[PDB]
């Protein structure tokens, strides 16, 4: 957790666009959130579909969600993650040649051979919601896109 | 041992990098790897040396620590055979023709292969890389200077 | 003796590059570690959707890319009128001595 | 409002960057192709030489 | 009761461009006063007083009744997308009408137009044409492509 300033964690872009992001989530604009705008957003935005088990994770804040308590829980899920121009940074290191994709066996080997081992079971999650083309080449100049939920 | 502490912490950390051997340990092939990274310039017979003569297929069937590998280094460090540069750019002269200070990158690829130690095709290609020109020659004094910093 | 200094630079060079290969998978498997349980976030693919409605980077990122891509743009489309005009002398020149 | 809108004044100015730059890219990439002709009217001008 | 009900709870995005909904946010940003998303009477008053030099009173009762409340940005882009609702972009219109102009341009002429819309086919009567004459630019006739009727309909070529 790490009890600090929220303004600090977040970068200014980044805390600007989380800012207007919760201006704009609200059907009655007053720094607090209920469960009939995340309700009417999410029929707004599905097509009015109705999931009531989203309800169950109110109580892990206290009480409703506030602006503030919105940014800190943004904050502790989002530790560690990094821009987009760092990731496709450090994902020019292999590959040498820049092709663009790099084969799903020799990413999953690199995955356990090094720093934290991930194991079979986590790397094989990573591909249980995206496409793929039949001859490998895992896209990773295009998958930078779909790490940050761009899409759908 | 005379090592002071200060330089075996960084050792001790460089070590620790390779991970990939099941824990802290080390197999004997890869030895030299880590032996050649830290410091020093030990050769092929060094290492065979001070590794105490290990079989052919010992070098694949076993694996050291670091309280081993600690003395290794402390001897390489203190006992070798090695020379300063002003001697290796002078014995690359005897291959230059002209005397411009200037040597076919072939030549030295064919020396480094075949006399000496030998050398892999593909470790020749990486050292002569680079230093690439119009004539196909490469400055052995430029080499030995890249060499030295390296 | 000097074939030892190739080997160890060729070492040394190979450790540089892992030493440093290493700490960017770090980042990678690090990105992806809380991308999992952030990827079932309900809160995350909603926000998602209101991302594009927001446009953060506004005309601070376009007015200054489209600004400094038009000058790259002017002189280019320019520099293909002066080599366009260059070829016409020559391909006119070259008409009236062939 | 929308003649106005102080902050879209310069959305609809910042539109003319990328409609000058589309017009410019425009000229750069006829003049590309006129280049090209050039070069082979040139080209087949000289191998008659 | 200020919270409002779900409302029909029409999507924000049946057909419409992101630059579209940029573009009612910015003017949104200018017409709510109070700088919080919550286009009061206030607020359209005010407006209207200095663009159309002021309303007829009548015109803020009309709104608020045409309105559940309190109108927001959320409230206005949903209102303003199903009264748009059916209508298609510019872009197949003027396609539409660059392919049907047999002088390979896109053109349109008011007598031709005229009958297009009469003779051809269709429920169009003798208002329904003027009304569509008096929404024409400074000329009747359409002597050129058919991209600054679209440009002063929507006030925006793209
Ligand atoms: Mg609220
Ligand atoms: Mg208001």
């Amino acid at each position: 957790r790490a009890t600090s300033n929220v303004f600090a964690m977040f970068d200014q872009s980044q805390i600007q666009e989380f800012k207007e992001a919760f201006n704009m989530i609200d059907q009655n604009r007053d720094g607090f959130i209920d469960k009939e705008d995340l309700h009417d957003m999410l029929a707004s935005l599905g097509k009015n579909p109705t999931d009531e088990y989203l309800d169950a994770m109110m109580n892990e804040a206290p009480g409703p969600i506030n602006f503030t308590m919105f940014l800190t829980m943004f904050g502790e899920k989002l530790n560690g993650t990094d821009p987009e121009d760092v990731i496709r940074n450090a994902f020019a290191c292999f590959d040498e040649e820049a092709t663009g994709t790099i084969q799903e066996d020799y990413l999953r080997e690199l995955l356990t051979t090094m720093g934290d081992r991930f194991t079979d079971e986590e790397v094989d999650e990573l591909y249980r919601e995206a496409p793929i083309d039949k001859k490998g080449n895992f896209n990773y100049i295009e998958f930078t896109r779909i790490l940050k939920h761009g899409a759908k | 041992c005379d090592f002071s502490e200060e330089q075996t912490a960084e050792f001790k950390e460089a070590f620790q990098l390779f991970d990939r051997t099941g824990d802290g340990k080390i197999l004997y092939s890869q030895c030299g790897d880590v032996m050649r990274a830290l410091g020093q310039n030990p050769t092929n017979a060094e290492v065979m040396k001070v590794l105490g003569n290990p079989k052919s297929d010992e070098m694949n069937l076993k694996t050291l620590k670091f309280e081993q590998f600690l003395p290794m280094m402390q001897t390489i460090a203190k006992n070798k055979d090695q020379g300063c540069f002003e001697d290796y750019v002078e014995g690359l002269r005897v291959f230059d023709k002209e005397g411009n200070g200037t040597v076919m990158g072939a030549e030295i690829r064919h020396v480094l292969v075949t006399l000496g130690e030998k050398m892999t095709e593909e470790e020749v290609e990486q050292l002569v890389a680079g230093h690439e020109d119009s004539n196909g020659c490469i400055n052995y004094e430029e080499l030995v200077r890249m060499v030295l910093s390296g | 003796g000097f074939q030892a200094c190739c080997r160890g630079y060729l070492a040394r060079k190979a450790f540089a590059k892992r030493q440093q290969q290493l700490t960017a998978m770090k980042v990678l498997q690090r990105n992806c570690a809380a991308y999992l349980k952030l990827r079932n976030w309900q809160w995350w693919r909603l926000f998602t959707k209101v991302k594009p409605l927001l446009q953060v980077s506004r005309q601070e990122e376009e007015m200054m890319a489209k600004e400094e891509e038009l000058v790259k743009v002017r002189e280019k489309q320019l520099a293909a009128e002066n080599r366009l005009t260059e070829m016409e002398t020559l391909q006119s020149q070259l008409m009236a001595e062939k």
